[PDB]
């Protein structure tokens, strides 16, 4: 949205995007490992289908932000695979 | 409370400048994604 | 084995599970998510990401 | 579903909480054009969700 | 009017047509007589 109506930022717009927007990343994410939580743990006998489910996404949602905001993609894709050429 | 003043620093500093620090490098951080894949 | 003695499932699938099934399910929604992603994007780098 | 759900829920919100800050700004209007920036998602995200 | 949306429905076309001729009848004719049962004894 930057990089067209506003400026190009050709690295200043993804950078000045999560300036602006990691609050709603880290806020659901948090609030949504702590959803699944009780199902994880916590529950160990009246459905131990509970455990199934919260364990791969729990496990998932670790690495879903905590490396999706920050090290590996989303911010180094849009680069590469944007601009770098056409 | 700190709780606001925490967060204002990690997510400009520390988080932000950090991430003009990776984007400047590429190659590094690509052989990363490539052994995540692995 | 011996003559006049063959065989038969039962009853054993005949079409279930991780796949077999699961790829081809998987495959599509591929094909699809990257679609969409150009419905509300357009460009060839975008949906990669 | 209930996580895939209150995420839907948040951006909406909190979009408008820094639209209402980022340039000091409660009213209605603030709303309207922070789907600006929000809903060219909304839309686009339902239909690879699915 | 904007390219990519609309090849993007077309595409939809690709499959789901394709999808219906890997999984619809091939046969001929369709039902066409309307249908009858048939009793059959035997005293021989």
């Amino acid at each position: 949205d930057l990089m067209d109506k506003e400026g190009k930022g050709l690295i200043e717009a993804t950078l000045d995007a999560v300036r602006m927007r990691l609050r709603p990343i880290l806020m659901t994410s948090l609030a949504f490992i702590l959803g699944v939580m009780p199902l994880v743990i916590s529950t160990g006998a009246g459905s131990g289908a509970q455990n199934a489910v919260g364990t791969g996404v729990m496990g998932g949602m670790v690495t879903a932000t905590v490396l999706a905001i920050f090290f590996v993609p989303v911010f180094f894709v849009v680069v590469r695979r944007r601009f770098s050429r056409k | 409370f700190g709780w606001f003043n925490r967060m204002f620093e990690k997510s400009t500093h520390h988080y932000t400048d950090s991430v003009g620090g990776i984007l400047r490098s590429t190659g590094r951080y690509l052989v990363l994604y490539l052994i995540i894949v692995v | 084995l011996p003559t006049g003695v063959g065989y038969d499932w039962t009853g054993s699938y005949q079409e279930r599970l991780s796949g077999n099934q699961a790829p081809s399910l998987y495959a599509i929604s591929l094909i699809v998510v990257f679609l969409c992603l150009a419905a509300l994007y357009e460009s060839w780098s975008i949906p990669f990401s | 579903a209930i996580g895939l759900l209150v995420d839907d829920a948040i951006v909406v919100v909190e979009n408008v909480e820094r639209v209402m800050a980022e340039e000091g700004l409660p009213p209605k209007e603030a709303t309207r054009k922070s789907m600006g920036q929000i809903q060219g998602a909304l839309v686009g995200i339902a239909m690879v969700l699915s | 009017d904007r390219p990519i949306f609309a090849w993007v429905i077309a595409i939809i076309i690709m499959l789901a047509g394709g999808l219906a001729i890997l999984k619809l009848p091939v046969a001929q004719y369709p039902t066409i007589a309307p249908p009858a049962v048939t009793i059959s004894a035997s005293y021989p």
